[PDB]
Order: structure tokens, then sequence, then C-alpha cells
RNA sequence: AAACUCCAUAUAUAUAAUUUUAAUUAUAUAUAAUUUUAUAUUAUUUAUUAAUAUAAAGAAAGGAAUUAAGACAAAUCAUAAU
């Protein structure tokens, strides 16, 4: 049996949606529905099975390399990305409803930022925004999930998955569009994700990756549909990071002690 | 003055209270050059090869 | 206030009380530490702890009843202790493991590494039977004196030439070196095989990393073959007088 | 400050080539034309004084010191041997393992939290208190899974709810009665203060007896039982060491003269998950004048042990879930005990 | 023993007054440490020598009465009386090494026989002994 | 004095009585009194006879005793033991027995 | 003077065997503070060996250990 | 039983004014091995192992004494003794 979690300040949430980034229904929409709906799909599929007594990140890796065992690892995708998206953009996980302590504010660590100074061309984190925003529009027509992930080099990339494919498997990342025309340049990053694949001499053909992300926006219109109408995705994502709860983010990242 | 200074810091072996920059606070050892030996000269390897 | 008599370790009504506390602590770390995994490819950092042989374990640990299956637990479990990355380990591994390490080490001193002497000649002596060689070599061409005497004079069998010549020949270097046997003692033949072992010995002087090729060639081992004691009661040592059934 | 350690780590090892390559390079070339520049090196500046200090730096540092010496806290950072890579080197193994074990605490659990899932470590570490055991739970725990009928022993008979599959089925009712029974005479032995010694000798037992003797203070024996443990102890357990200890099981700390240590130390119960491969031990115990405990299947004979427990015993699972709610009542026995005489 | 002779050197060298130093203690060939007082330091008459002299115990034991004693039938009988153990532990699992008494006899047995006259002939008492 | 360590200088031993021996044991082993066994129980042998075996040697003589331990007052016990060296440590095991087995 | 020519020499050919001409290269003092350490640890050992020839040399004890 | 033991073996220290010479020796003490390590091919209770080979570290391979309990009414009263 998956239930969905208990979330901080349940109450605050119920009586009105996210400030700034959803309405009391739009989050009823994505959590509280949607996530119970996600929750019971994954049981049913999973009941009787040695899965359920994992964790949706653990099922979704073990599933990655089975074909056929798609449905699980898709269902575990949406739960672990869903509630890292909840997670990242929660007004405040501290239970400090009752103190009233609103002086709460949360601001990008040094590091962080440092991290993006080191990322890409040196740009500032707006310019990131913004041109985050441009790849999620363009290269994202469906529902997808929108992320800036950390690799083994210590370079923070943007994920533009174009459905449930988590960043910590690149073999399931999901992040080129096949049904549309692709450009020679992509298939042939494909082709070397297949030839890299290949290499792997494990009898579940599978390859090491961390890739661990940082910030998750969901994309599924699930979420903006409501609240954003249609077309407005962009905006939605726009407010997403600016009232982005920083402390956990800051905290996802390696301090390196 | 200051390898005085440095040494003034500690009362202890004079292993210990060196302080070598790759640790090795003890450096017992047993013999003369016993793993560096001597050095097989040019004619000896060629020899040997 | 009350006090009772109770044993320390609760296996003390097990069969060996005492391994099965010391593997059992080992078990608690060993199961503690899951993670941490082990060392890469080794031969960097590994072959470096002796642990304990089988009887200064016993002395602390199963003792009389120490048995062959419980040493190989023992040192398997603190291997794979050991086999763990240097920079994960903590102060709690280590001290346990500190005990089992033992101060095996032993001083060692009396070297006296072989070197040549001021006339630049290696100095041997080798043994066979009852004979004894002691040889001369430095550098220079294949000149050979016994007792003063040429080769041919002294050795009439091509045999005990070819023997005195195999370690100059096992290194092709023949034609390098000049040898002063001064042999005494036995026959012909353990007076050759005396100088042959003499000579690989002084070789070795030349060209230190040269002894595995003589060591192979078996001109450094020592032929221990000697006469056996006549015994007592019989003829000829190992002969008897004929047995007579009736 | 990292300057100092960045220039090639441990930096002048030049000179220990170079005081290396001089060791083979021969005196007799370099000493005559150094010998002779003494008398005429000398130059300006104060010789004198640096000589001798020098001399006075060799006496007490080298010459004059004590190289032997004599006779010879806080985890503040864990992983205190890291080497933390360079900021442009990417990640290493164990970094990358640090990073693994950062997101595996708290990210890892995001998604669905799991409930009502069995999971085997859980019957050792949280085992239930005997009050609020179910008969459900034993079912569950497989308690109820006799022996088959060709291996029948009719002794038995009141304690078998019926044949089922091939296999005579055990009544629960009766398991729990007779459980709740042990385990309370358990409970009553640890207050007391007696010793409880928990047998088991089927292979991966080891754990459920190690955590039970570890949680009610009392012994266990996985290895095989030793024949005469109890009525030869003073032979085969003479020569191990006993400890004195005060109401708190906190050992006194003082010697004990030989006749104590030479005494015998007697189970004041004894509890046996297989009692019919340890029938030897409860001879003993039965010679010896010690209850016992033991988990009673389609093919023991009850009536060997003073306080049997019908119940499946093949199976680590129903072993260690009886042994567990066992172990947890004796620990609640000990808590007892040390609230009363810490404070009555 | 062994322990305490070693500290003593140990602590002797180390020190010695810290006045001694190298090219002063003749490292050459001399061997002279320092004072004997501290070579054998607690180390006296009153606790040395008596642990360590051997043959203090008789462990095993060993009477045999052979010969006509028995007035039987008139045949001859053979009385042994073993007791204890007849072997010495401290000389196979320490470093000293056993010798054998005129080549034959392990120096830990004493043992000897005498014999006389009674009315039926001569018997012999056989006595062998283990000191360890 | 050269008693070693763990060993007790000898004493009065014809006189001891070898009740006290046995009791002194049993107390070791099991954790029976000294005081009962020594005072409040008595000894009387039942059956002494010599009872032999016979191996490739020879006859072997062994000596059975069984004795009866009881306080009058409601114990009693039986005990049978065995001994080739004399009768005496056949009823000292018997009597051993007789007391373990009240 | 307490020779100091042996010293001269060594600071002469520092850079020797690597590179003829070189600059101080980020050392602590023209490379003093590191070096007398490392030859107060070379005599250390040479009184390390001392102390063992000694004890070999003058080592008499009981048998029976 | 094995081990300690002795002859022999390898090495270290000591003694010998190298005319008792041979120091290539003699004899006192000590160390060493009932060898170790690694790899593979085997059958196996699965390396929590045995034999097959290889490799490399070694000078390293023998003989003597000791022949239990009982039995042979074995031999001995001419070794000697009653
Ligand atoms: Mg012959
Ligand atoms: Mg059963
Ligand atoms: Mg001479
Ligand atoms: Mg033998
Ligand atoms: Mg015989
Ligand atoms: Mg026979
Ligand atoms: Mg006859
Ligand atoms: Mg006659
Ligand atoms: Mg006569």
């Amino acid at each position: 049996i998956h239930v969905v979690p208990k979330l901080p300040n349940s109450k605050a949430l119920l009586q009105n949606g996210v400030p700034n980034i959803l309405s009391s229904s739009g989050f009823k929409t994505v959590w509280f529905d949607y996530q119970r709906y996600l929750c019971d799909k994954l049981t049913l599929a999973t009941a009787g099975q040695s899965l359920e007594s994992y964790y949706p990140f653990h099922i979704l890796l073990k599933t990655a390399g089975n074909p056929l065992q798609s449905n699980i690892f898709n269902l575990a995708s949406s739960i672990h990305n869903n509630h890292l998206f909840v997670e990242n953009i929660l007004p405040s996980a501290v239970e400090h409803g009752t103190n009233s302590n609103a002086v709460v504010k949360t601001e990008p660590s040094r590091l962080f930022l440092s991290k993006i100074k080191d990322s890409f061309n040196g740009s500032d984190w707006e310019v990131v925004k913004e041109e985050m925003i441009y790849r999620a529009e363009n290269e994202v027509l469906g529902q997808g999930w929108l992320f800036l992930v950390e690799n083994n080099e210590k370079k923070l990339f943007i994920l533009t998955s174009n459905n449930n494919g988590t960043p910590y498997y690149f073999p399931r990342n999901q992040s080129f569009d096949l049904n549309s025309a692709i450009s020679i340049d992509e298939f042939a990053t494909l082709k070397q994700m297949k030839e890299l694949i290949g290499k792997s001499t494990k009898l579940n053909g599978k390859v090491q990756d961390w890739t661990m992300p940082i910030i998750c926006v969901n994309l599924w219109d699930h979420a903006y549909l409501h609240d954003y109408g249609v077309g407005n995705r962009s905006k939605y994502v726009k407010n997403v990071l600016d009232n982005l709860n920083w402390s956990v983010v800051n905290n996802r990242i390696f301090s390196g002690i | 003055n200051e390898l005085r200074e440095e040494f003034s810091a500690k009362e202890y072996l004079p292993e210990t209270s060196l302080a070598p920059p790759g640790q090795s606070k003890v450096d017992l050892l047993q013999g003369s050059q016993a793993g560096s030996k001597i050095k097989p000269t040019a004619e000896q390897l060629a020899q040997w090869e | 206030l009350p006090r009772r008599i109770v044993p320390k370790l609760a296996t003390f009504y097990s069969a060996n009380p005492n391994h099965e506390d010391r593997i059992n602590r080992l078990e608690r770390l060993l199961r503690k530490y899951i993670k941490l995994p082990s060392q890469n490819n080794n031969e960097a950092q590994q072959t470096k702890a002796p642990w304990i042989s089988f009887d200064e374990y016993a002395l602390i640990g199963g003792g009389t009843k120490l048995k062959p299956t419980q040493y190989t637990q023992l040192l398997y479990m603190l291997n794979k202790l050991h086999n763990i990355d240097p920079q994960l380990t903590n102060d709690e591994i280590t001290s346990e493991l500190s005990q089992y390490y033992k101060k095996s080490s032993m001083l060692s001193n009396n070297i006296k590494i072989k070197t040549l002497d001021e006339f630049g000649r290696s100095i041997a002596v080798g043994k066979r039977k009852s004979s004894t060689a002691k040889v001369f070599v430095v550098r220079g061409t294949g000149e050979i004196l016994v007792n003063g005497r040429q080769l041919n004079d002294y050795f009439l069998k091509m045999k005990d030439r070819e023997s005195i010549m195999y370690p100059l020949q096992v290194i092709e270097s023949v034609g390098k070196y000049n040898i002063f046997a001064t042999t005494s003692g036995g026959g012909p033949t353990g007076q050759a095989e005396s100088i042959m072992h003499a000579i690989a010995k002084a070789l070795v002087v030349f060209n230190p990393l040269l002894k595995s090729r003589l060591h192979k060639a078996g001109v450094l081992t020592r032929d221990y073959r000697h006469v056996e004691r006549k015994k007592p009661g019989k003829k000829k040592a190992r002969k008897m007088p004929t047995w007579v059934k009736r | 400050d990292e300057v100092m350690l960045l220039q090639q780590k441990l930096l002048y090892d030049e000179i220990r080539s170079e005081l290396k390559s001089l060791s083979q390079v021969p005196e007799d070339e370099i000493l005559p034309e150094l010998k002779k520049s003494l008398e005429q090196d000398k130059l300006s500046d104060k010789e004198q004084q640096l000589e001798a200090e020098l001399s006075d730096f060799f006496r007490n540092y080298a010459l004059l010191n004590k190289l032997f010496d004599s006779k010879t806290a806080t985890p503040t950072k864990p992983y205190p041997n890291l080497i933390p890579s360079a900021n442009d080197k990417p990640y290493s193994s164990q970094e990358l393992f640090l990073r693994q074990l950062n997101h595996s605490m708290r990210t890892a659990k995001l998604g669905a939290t799991i409930s009502k899932v069995y999971y085997p470590h859980k019957d050792i570490f949280y085992p239930p208190l005997p009050e609020n055991i179910t008969v459900e739970s034993l079912m569950s725990a497989g308690v109820h899974l006799g022996q088959s009928t060709s291996l029948w022993r009719s002794s038995t008979q009141s304690y078998i709810y019926g044949e089922y599959k091939g296999i005579h089925i055990i009544d629960l009712n009766q398991t729990l009665s007779y459980l709740k029974r042990a385990a309370k005479v358990v409970e009553g032995v640890s207050e007391s203060g007696g010793i409880i010694l928990f047998l088991g000798t089927r292979q991966g037992q080891k754990r459920g007896l190690e955590e039970a003797a570890k949680k009610t203070h009392g012994y266990y024996v996985s290895t095989r039982w030793i024949p005469g443990t109890l009525t030869n102890s003073t032979e085969i357990s003479g020569i191990w060491e006993k400890q004195e200890i005060d109401s708190n099981d906190n050992p006194t700390e003082r010697a004990l003269s030989p006749n104590e240590t030479s005494k015998q130390v007697k189970p004041d119960l004894l509890v046996v998950l297989n009692p019919t491969e340890n029938r030897n031990a409860l001879l003993e115990a039965i010679k010896s004048r010690v209850p016992t405990i033991a988990i009673i299947d389609t093919d023991s004979e009850p009536s060997l042990v003073t306080y049997p427990i019908p119940g499946n015993d093949d199976s680590l699972r129903s072993v260690n879930f009886l042994l567990g709610v066992l172990a947890r009542a004796g620990q609640r026995g000990l808590q007892n005990r040390l609230a009363r005489n810490n404070e009555k | 023993i062994n322990n305490n002779k070693y500290n003593n050197m140990i602590n002797l060298l180390n020190n010695n007054n810290n006045i001694n130093n190298n090219n002063n203690y003749n490292n050459n060939n001399n061997n002279y440490i320092g004072n004997i007082n501290n070579i054998y330091n607690n180390m006296t008459i009153d606790n040395i020598p008596m642990d360590i002299l051997m043959y203090k115990y008789l462990v095993g034991w060993s009477i045999k009465f052979k010969g006509r004693l028995s007035n039987n039938n008139g045949r001859t009988s053979t009385t042994n009386l073993l007791n204890g153990t007849f072997n010495n532990k401290k000389y196979l699992w320490s470093n000293i090494n056993n010798n054998y008494k005129l080549n034959y006899i392990p120096s830990n047995h004493n043992l000897y026989n005498n014999s006389n006259i009674n009315k039926n002939g001569k018997y012999n008492i056989k006595v062998k002994l283990n000191f360890i | 004095n050269i008693l070693p360590p763990g060993v007790s200088l000898p004493n009065d031993g014809g006189r001891k009585s070898k009740s006290a021996d046995v009791a002194a044991g049993l107390h070791k082993q099991t954790g029976v009194d000294p005081d009962y066994i020594t005072r409040k129980l008595t000894m009387k042998p039942l059956v002494m006879k010599r009872v032999s075996n016979q191996t490739g040697k020879g006859k072997i003589a062994s000596f059975y005793a069984l004795v009866v331990v009881g306080d009058k007052n409601g114990m009693v016990g039986l005990g049978e033991g065995k001994s080739r060296e004399e009768m005496s440590k056949a009823i000292f095991k018997a009597h051993w027995d007789a007391v373990r087995n009240l | 003077l307490k020779l100091l020519n042996m010293i001269l020499s060594m600071m002469n050919k520092t850079n020797n065997n690597n590179n003829i001409i070189i600059n101080n290269t980020l050392d602590s003092l023209m490379n003093k503070k590191l070096l007398l350490k490392n030859m107060l640890l070379d005599m250390n050992n040479k009184k390390m060996n001392n102390m063992k020839r000694m004890l070999n040399n003058n080592n008499m004890n009981p048998a029976g250990a």
C-alpha cells in the first residue's frame, strides 16, 4: 500500500493553494488528487509483488531496464517528481503556522550562485531562468518535467524531459520527442547513447549515472490548466521560480562536508 | 628562530614534534636502505634484460 | 544494594564463549557500517596486515577450543573490515582491529651485504660431500686455476670442468671472469661441485639481480647429500646380511 | 593558507631526490674540492655566531633529545580522513558516495510512504507486547503450520485444530493462551533478577537469539548445546570467569575468590526453539531442576517442557515472532525492576 | 624478567643523564651502555632466582613391584602405580629445549631401581619420578 | 615454602570425614549446601561386592558399592559407584551419587 | 668553522638534475623550513640504528620466554 | 604418536698474536623450516578447501636414538646376583 505523504501546514494549503503559484482548487488538483490517484494506480500495479516493499525512487531505478515493466516505472517517476515539485514550492517546510513567523524568507545560497557561475557561461541567475522557460516552451509540447540537475562533473545542466523521465537515469530521460522530426546532432547523441548502454556488460543492461536533480517544476497540465488556463504555461513557470522555496534547494546541493 | 618556535609548540618525541609535511609521526625503520637498497647501475640492468 | 554473581559473556553457555563474543563485536561493527564500499583494484592497499597466527589467537580467543573454521571466519571478517577505503573509515573500526593487528613486526639486523674487496674480487666458499672450495672471481678473461694448477691438469674428467663452467654459462659470461679456485677435501667431483657452487655465490656480488637465474639453475643450492653412517647391526648402511627363513 | 598545500601537495621532494642522487656519488670526487675551501670561504658576516648557534641547535635537537620518550573524544567530523577534491576537478568515488547518502536520507523518501507491508527485520527489533497479540498476527507469522500427518505424534492431539493440505493445523487460541503464560513467566523471572538462557541451533536463528539476550540481559547459545553443560558444569564451564553485579546490572569491579569462580551458575529459565534436536538440553534441565519453555510442533513431546508454546518451529519468522514477544516481556520486567530499585 | 631488563636498557640509553651522545658512546666496538645499577633495576636476589629455578615440583611418579613377592602358585607378579604425568610442559611451548641425560634420559626424569632378597628369591622396586 | 598459586597446604586428611569432601564437591557442582549433607544425612552401605570384567590383558576387577543416604525425616537416596583402585572410592562415588539423587 | 661548505654545495645543487636556473618556486625561505627537518630526521634514523645495534650487542636474557 | 634430543646443514657473534695453521679450520651461544606466497585446473561441505600445475622467496634435502600394554612359561642360572 502506497499512501500520499502528509504535508506540513496542511490546513493552510487546503484553505488556499500555494501563494503566487497555484490556487486552492489547482493545488487540490495536483496534490490531494491525481496524487492519491497516482498512488492508487501504482499500488494496484505492484500489489502482491516484491516492488510493493520499495519506495518510488528505488522502484523506478529497478524498473528502468525492463521494457514491459514501464507502467510501474512511469507511475513511480511521476510520484517522485511530483513530490519533488511540491516540496520545492512549499511556502514553508517549518511548522511555524501557529507561531506566525511570516518573516521567514528564502534566498539562494552563495554556493548555489557560485555553481551557476561555473555552469553555462557564467550568466546571471535571471538569465538562466529566462532561457530555462524558453526551452520549456520550445521542446516540451505536451506534458513533461523541468529539471536543473547536477552531474558527476560538477556542472549544472537543464534537462527537458518530455515525459515521466527521471534525470537519475539518462537512458530514461525522455528528453527528445521522436514523434516530431529530429535534427542530425540530436540523432547522433541518441546513437551515442545507444552505444554507451550497449557497452555495459551487466546482465540487466544498466549503466551508471548520478545526475540527481535540484529544481523540479511540474509541466503536466494538471497544474496550470486551471490557474493559468492554456498557453500561459510560460507565466506559470515564471511565477513558480519567482517564489521558489530556496532552503530545500540549496540543501539539495552537496554541501561537501 | 621560527624553527625553534615551532618546536616550542610540542613537548614530545623528535618525530612527533617535527610534524613532517607527509605526516608519518612515527618513522620506525630496521636496517639501512631496506627498500631502496642500491640502484642497479646501467650495465647490470642491460645484462639482466 | 543486593549483589549477585553472573557470567561475563552472553555466550558463557556456548561451546567457545570468548571467540563468540569477539566475533559478535566484529559483526556489530560490520553490520553497523554495511556501507563504505570495499577497496578498488588491489596491489596498492592490501597484503599489508599480518593479522595473527592460529597460536597467537588461541591465547586470547578460543584457546584449546579454537577451531580451524573459527579462525577462518575471524580472519575473513577482519579482512572485510580492513577492505574499506581508508578515507572513509573511522576510529571505531581501526581501534577494534588494532588488537588483531598485533605487534607482528620483528626487528631485523646483521645483513652485511657482500661487496667487492680492495682488489675487486668476489670471495665465496662452497661445499659438497667432504669438500670445500674458496674461489676468487675477478673480471677479466676466461682464465682459471685450481690449487695453483691448470684446470686440465687438476681435473682429468671433462664433466668436472663442465660443472665448474656452468654458473659462468647460465649467465652468458664465460669469457669475462677470472677464477682462482682453492678447493680442498674430498675427491674430484666433490671439489669440482664445491667450486661451481662457490662461483655461483661469488657471481651475485657482481650483479645482484642475477640471483634468480642462478637459483632456478640450481647452482645456488647446497647439495646436502653425504655419506650416511654405517648402521650398527647390519652391513654397510642400508644393507643387511642374508636373512634365512629356516 | 591553502597556498602552502597547493604547491604539489608535499613539495621539497626535489631535495630528497638530490640527496638520494648524491648518496651513490663517491666522496673521493667532491671532498677534495671542499676540504680546502674551509680555510678561504669564511668570507664576511658573523661566522662565529652562526656556527655556535648551529652547534647548540645540533646538541639540543639531534644529540640531546628524548628520541624514545618514556613508557610508550568528540566525533566532530565524520569521515575525518576524506581528501576533498579540487574545485575544478570532478567528484571522486568517495565524495560521490557521500553525495549518494545525502540524497538517500531524505530525497529517496519523496513519493508515497509505505504502509501495511511486512518487513522481516521488524519482527526482531520492534516485537509486540503479549497483551496486544492477535490470532491474526500469529497466523500471518505462520505459527499454525504443523508437521505432516505422516509425522504426527499423538501426544499433541489436544493442540491441533485439524489437518489441511497434508499438514496438521495447530489451534491458535491455545497457542495464544500458552504464549501469554510463557511470556509473563519470563517477565516474572527477569523482574526477579534471574538468568534467562535462549537456546536455538537451527540455521539462521542466531540474530534473534542475540537480540533477545541483549534486550533481556540474558544469555544465548546459538552453537550446539554441549552435553553436561548443567550436570557437568565444573568440568565444562569451570574455566570461564564471572562477575558480581548490583541491583542495576552494573558490574562491581571486585575480584572473585577461586571458590566463587569455581562454583556453578544455573540458568533460572531455559527457552528452546528446537526441542526436537536439543533433547539432551531438556533432559539436563529436568534433571537439574530448571523450568523450560519450548515451541512444540506436531512432532514434539509437550511433557518434556514446563511451559509449552504450541506452534511452528521450522520457520524463522514464527520462531522470531514468538521469541520477540518473549524477549519484550523479559525486557519490560527488567525495566520494572530497574525502576523499582532506582525508586521504590 | 626479560621485558623488565629490556625496559631498563631503553630507559638507561635514552636518557643516560642526557650527557652521553653519539661520537661519545663509541658506537664502533664499545658496548658500555651505562651504570650497572640501572641494567638490573628491581632485579635482585629476592625475586629472580627462585622463580627461575627448575625441577621444583613432583607431578608424576610411578612405582613397580616386580618379582616373586606374592606367594602365588609360584609365578611372578608386577604391580604398577602410575600417578600424574610424565612429560614437561614448559619445554614444548617456551623456547627452552630439553636435554637428554647420558643421551637417553629426559632431564625431567629421575629413575632408579633397587633389588633385595625375600624368602622366595629376588625382587626389584623400580621408581621413576618427573620433576617439573 | 614453594606452594604454587592455586593450591592449598595439606592438613589432617585421615581424620577429615569423606562426608565433608562429598559435601564440598556437591556444593561446588550443584547448589546443595554442605552443612546439611555433613550433619543431617546418614551413610549406610547396602551392597559391597567385587565385579570382574575380562579383557585381552586379563581379568579386571572392579569394586561395586551401593549406599543409601537419608535424613530420617522424609528424604532418601540411592547411589551406586564403581572403582578399580579400592572400595573406599566406590563408597565415595556411591555417597556422591546418592546425595545427588535424593 | 663548523664546515658548512656542504651546506653551500647542497644549496647550489638544490635545483640541479631538474633545471639549472629556477627561481624560489614559492618556497618558505630559499628552501630552509623543511630542509633542516629532513636532515634532522635522517640523523634520527642514524640514532635509531644506533639504538637497535647497541640493544642487540648487549642483549642477554635467560631462556624460557 | 608427534615435538623437544644428537650427527649433518645455512647464517650471525666470540676465541685463535694464522709457527699446534687449516682461518677452505676448530667449538661455544643464538637464529632458521614440521617452509612460505601467489596464480590457475580439478572434485568438494564452494574457497568459511583438498590435489595438479605454474610462478617467486629461500641454503633448506637427510640420517641416528627412542620400539608402549600384552603374548610367545620365547633367550639367558656360562656377564653377575638370589
Ligand atoms: Mg662407502
Ligand atoms: Mg518442527
Ligand atoms: Mg691458514
Ligand atoms: Mg618420538
Ligand atoms: Mg611392547
Ligand atoms: Mg594385539
Ligand atoms: Mg622354555
Ligand atoms: Mg647351564
Ligand atoms: Mg654364577
